């Protein structure tokens, strides 16, 4: 999308993943296993969650709207109603659509954009003891335990 | 026809029983319904890109 | 009360959908009812005696 | 249970099979798992669904029963009505729990041969090269493959 | 089978057998045939002759039964003595039926307990002086005459 | 019977046996004598018991039931009130005395079955330490006191 990390450098998504949105897959000498990054996983759900309700919340529930009769001598009255029932719905739909077509590749664009600040975050973590193979994966120069990737998914990992 | 269903919402082709904010069922209400619509489709996306990377 | 629903059983409490043989809801029936039995229960075993072992 | 199997000498199920009724579980080199015996699983399944069939079928589905009207110089007819009513379903009521209790009692008992029939068939295969430990199980003597322990679920097993 | 001995251990029946309802083969350097084992067969003839006896005696036979008229004012009481014949005639049905499906398993029960109980009375008198080999046959250790085969049969044989 | 203990192998019981249905009789030399065994006779009992409710409860108390009459011309009337009275007269013997015949053959089967699971469980224990010499006694090779019986009694003794 708008940050090259879904779709771009990360070539696709992974299914094994079911915990979380975000997630790494180490290949340790412990094995491997698909482990979701919590915190950028949590935020980016808080985040959908917001807009989720703000959408919802914005509009205020539709009262008792009933139709009007006018008599055979009031069919200026009538296309004066409908013009007025007619142009709300128009700009009501229009409004609709709108945030529908623009928060939908808003939405996109802030997944592809906690992939990458996902992937940045591990390469400040990793500098000196790793290379680029996959873009995405971290071949270390030292191998180190299960603990220590779980040391990546917390953000510690003491060495340089 | 009448029947002793009761909902928040009625309009000219049925009752309403819903939470989601917009309708395009019609623009006729009594009581407390979504707001109408003429679309056929305002879904959004909560998710991400789909890419099962088959 | 009448409303706009089809059932193959009709009582005086209420129309019966079902495939099972006994029926302990009331005595008068139309149609195609199960028996009236006054049975509270008639569970009958499939499976085994089941012991977890926890 | 009438055959001593189903909480007698094996003192519990396994909640590890869901692939039948009743199964084995090994403990070979190569691991450990619960696997069914299809055979009897099957022929349990079948007894079973055409008892399930037979307690449905042999009554038939009740038509339109309606109660009649009698007047005040009619209770003897009235009474006539009733004692019919009350009696047919006093023999209906009968027959239907007496029918339960039977098949249920049987069932179980049916369930309890189903287990002796399957470790007795195990003994008849096995016999000199595994000793009775567990009541229910058997320890090899000369400790063979997993392609042997399904010689022993199909019921081959060629070795004195 | 509930004792697993018909269609079970022993594979099938012998159409050579005529004079009963179980026996045994004997093979001899003398010669092989068949031979009914009279005492199991008799008790069994009895069992079901009685068995068969008591549900034919407790049916009593049915007296004069015809149907009456009713005059055109008279349909209350008409279709009170449909109910009744009726009513009847589905639960004489019904309890018949039910009969003959429940005691013709227990006749396959009986005759399949009458299978295990004369192999397990043979199996009781040839302890260390034969050994299973055909789930049902028994193969002597000294190989003994016609004499020795009638001795299994009666009763007698009550060597180590 | 069904099983084949009593009437079977174990050819009598003993009126020595006074506190229970089951039991052991002791052969030591610390001197004879005979002991109920509790858990067969009262497993027995509760069984026993629950048939005995079961066919006294299920039908109901008889409530007031009384002869009706009619005049010279309600012959018709007369016959429908004898023709239902004997007929569910028919219906209430015939299933009194098929309910009696079939409980009281699956009692003696059920008690013939307890002895099975008393005596296979005894034989699971001793194994190796005692042989068969009565059908039903067992001789013990090493030889043990009144406490050592009492071990085979309540479900200890696990020696190979």
């Amino acid at each position: 999308g708008l940050f090259g990390a879904i779709a771009g450098f990360i070539e696709g998504g992974w299914t094994g993943m079911i915990d979380g949105w975000y997630g790494y897959h180490h290949q340790n000498e412990q094995g491997s296993g698909y482990a979701a990054d919590q915190k950028s996983t949590q935020n980016a759900i808080n985040g959908i969650t917001n807009k989720v309700n703000s959408v919802i919340e914005k509009m205020n529930i539709q009262f008792t709207a009933v139709g009007k009769e006018f008599n055979k001598l009031e069919k200026r009255m009538e296309n004066l109603n409908n013009k007025v029932d007619d142009g709300f719905l128009d700009i009501w739909t229009y409004n609709a659509e709108l945030l529908v077509l623009l928060e939908n590749e808003r939405t996109l664009d802030f997944h592809d954009s906690n992939v990458k600040n996902l992937y940045e975050k591990v390469k400040s973590q990793l500098k000196n003891n790793a290379k680029e193979i996959g873009n995405g994966c971290f071949e270390f120069y030292h191998k180190c335990d299960n603990e220590c990737m779980e040391s990546v998914r917390n953000g510690t990992y003491d060495y340089p | 026809s009448m029947h002793e269903c009761n909902t928040k919402c009625q309009t000219p082709l049925g009752a309403i029983n819903s939470s989601l904010p917009y309708q395009n069922i019609h623009p006729v209400t009594i009581g407390e319904c979504p707001k109408y619509v003429r679309s056929a489709k305002l879904r959004m996306v909560t998710g991400l890109r789909n890419i099962p990377a088959r």
